[PDB]
């Protein structure tokens, strides 16, 4: 699972090498972390509200909720967020 | 002389054609019908004309589209006076067009006597040897002896190609360089043939190494007049298929051109063509052209002259449709000409990677980049657009125009880069 | 009210005009009807229950009701809609 | 000045926001449908159009800058006739 990986993470891999599996699994999946605020990270965004996201030193996005459907036939919910200006519907 | 005008045209197609014929009617101002099926009610060409009719309840998806009499029926009860079919599903079928024909209903496209008259490759070699260019050098006859193949090789060349009549198949492609080679390979092609398939009706051609097949581009009225296009490049090929074309020519003499576009203007005046066609050749590195065949039908290329030429291809189709001739638009060589740098691309819900697949499921964002001199043609295209399983994958087609050919290759490179499809 | 008067709509005037005034009114600001299911006329659409709708000889109309969200702008609750090949909110 | 050479017409149209009844007074809201529409001699530039979009006061009322081209004037003018058909602006 190393494409990028540095001497570094290579260090990491001798130290806990399946915590080291894990935790590339789960960034790979649903990508970086510590992006996020403390409340947003955990607790999440509010219905009706909306927030800012900084990615780069300009790289600045902005997400607002906007309702969650409910499960469809076998626990699928749809979830409305409004981008900068465009809209995304997520399962 | 006849002037018989057109009331409504009735597409039996579903996509993007669907889309340019509409566009192109109402521009003409001409009432259109629109058909779907039941799988395909997401698309947008449904809702784009101004009625959509639903066709084959319970047929599959895949032969939806192919059934002649409820769409006949409905071409009737519509008051249709004039149906285009497109392509790939139903204008290669000439049982629809005789019958086309005898529902009095008007026909976009040839008459069904040179749809017929196509039919299979032996008309075609039959009339190509009659009148006509050279067609790809070898043996019109099968070999089925090594001594065919022997007196061949030493006649023509110890070098030669055997290929297998009666299959598509790659597998009966055999190289031969020397008469050790030549039994040997004559007797494993022989075998494999008779052994995989049946009759085993080998030809021996010339050794080509790399074919490059350059396509002309025919219209012509119903009085006898007759005007080529111009040419289009096709030497980009995955392995038998278009991914990309080049309409203006890479590497090509002037002469050698100039041989072409006689060439395909007598043969259409020998086939005595009616409607849009395109005629292929197979030119090797020394400076050869051979036939291939003609598509008899509106390529999808065919815009791409569109915009070599400053013409359209769809209104002349309908005009000559009418039974207006060519003069009457002043459709004459002189005033077409070779205007810019033209590349095509189209993207499809494939994955290069493995095994060149397509991929199904929801897109999540889709965005524009339509540039400056950068046309785009958007067949299934929309937010929570959901693609079918069983249909084409086709989604987006580019065309760039540039000032050259490498102004057009960046100018779409950034076009790629600025499109986004994820999911 | 516009030029959409004819020798019936004047008599159905003179008999009732104040009904009149409200129907026509009412069809104004809502379009037209009768092109409904009784179901949808009284009831209107459940969520997750697409339905169709016919308006002319050929014109279809496929309708999903995606979602339905909360009260957000002194009462400005938003809707959610699917049409073939579209993606609609209503406030 | 001698290799560019005058090749064809073109005709430009300028879409706005404004009232066209009252004053030409332009006018203010959020986007409901959006539908864009492409031939082969039409050409559109988008400022701030997309589905669900906001358009704000303290800025110009320009949302699509469209370019056609044709052989002549006349094909020109009823291109044009045709694309602004062809779009679909609605709310």
């Amino acid at each position: 699972h190393g494409e990028e990986v540095t001497p570094e993470d290579v260090l990491s891999a001798a130290m806990y090498p399946d915590v080291f599996a894990h935790f590339k699994d789960f960034t790979a999946t649903f990508g970086p972390l510590d992006s996020l605020n403390t409340r947003l990270f955990l607790q999440g965004p509010k219905i009706a509200e909306e927030f800012e996201v900084e990615l780069e030193r300009g790289k600045t996005l902005h997400i607002k909720a906007l309702a969650v459907s409910d499960l469809n036939r076998a626990g699928q919910r749809q979830v409305f967020f409004e981008l900068n200006g465009q809209l995304r519907s997520i399962l | 002389l006849e002037y018989k005008p057109i009331k409504k045209v009735m597409v039996a197609n579903r996509g993007e054609i669907a889309i340019r014929v509409f566009r192109a009617c109402t521009e003409l101002g001409i009432r259109t019908v629109a058909i779907y099926s039941e799988q395909d009610t997401g698309q947008m060409h449904r809702q784009k004309a101004d009625e959509a009719y639903l066709i084959g309840r319970g047929l599959a998806p895949v032969q939806a589209y192919l059934h002649i009499p409820d769409i006949i029926k409905v071409a009737k009860e519509n008051n249709v006076d004039a149906v285009h079919p497109g392509y790939g599903f139903l204008s290669e079928r000439a049982d629809f067009a005789q019958a086309c024909q005898d529902a009095g209903v008007r026909f976009i496209g040839p008459s069904p006597e040179v749809v017929r008259k196509m039919g299979d490759k032996v008309e075609a070699r039959a009339i190509a040897i009659a009148a006509g260019v050279p067609v790809v050098p070898g043996t019109d006859a099968p070999i089925t002896s090594l001594h065919e193949a022997h007196e061949f090789s030493n006649t023509y060349g110890f070098p030669i190609i055997f290929k297998a009549a009666y299959g598509g198949g790659g597998r009966g492609m055999r190289v031969v360089h020397s008469y050790e080679e030549l039994e040997e390979n004559y007797t494993r092609a022989y075998s494999e043939a008779l052994a995989a398939f049946g009759n085993g009706a080998l030809f021996v051609e010339k050794f080509i190494e790399k074919p490059r097949h350059i396509e002309v581009q025919i219209l012509g009225d119903q009085y006898g007049n007759i005007l080529h296009l111009y040419e289009r490049d096709c030497s980009i090929q995955r392995r038998h298929q278009k991914v990309v074309e080049i309409a203006p020519a890479a590497h090509l003499d002037p002469q050698l051109r100039t041989r072409l576009t006689s060439d395909s203007v007598k043969l259409a005046k020998q086939v005595g063509y009616e409607n849009a066609g395109t005629v292929e050749f197979l030119v090797d590195r020394h400076g050869k052209h051979y036939f291939i065949e003609v598509n008899s039908r509106l390529q999808v290329e065919h815009t791409v002259t569109e915009e070599i030429t400053d013409v359209d291809l769809v209104h002349a189709q309908i005009h000559v449709a009418e039974g207006r001739s060519l003069p009457d638009l002043g459709l004459r060589q002189e005033n077409i000409r070779i205007n810019g740098c033209a590349i095509q691309c189209r993207v499809t819900t494939e994955d290069p990677a493995r095994s060149f697949q397509p991929d199904t499921g929801r897109i999540e964002v889709f965005r524009s980049g339509e540039g400056m001199g950068i046309r785009l043609d958007n067949a299934s295209a929309f937010q929570g657009a959901v693609i079918s399983p069983h249909y084409d994958s086709l989604l987006v087609k580019v065309i760039a125009h540039g000032k050259d050919h490498p102004t057009a290759a960046t100018k779409m490179s950034r076009a790629l880069a600025e499109f986004r499809v994820r999911g």
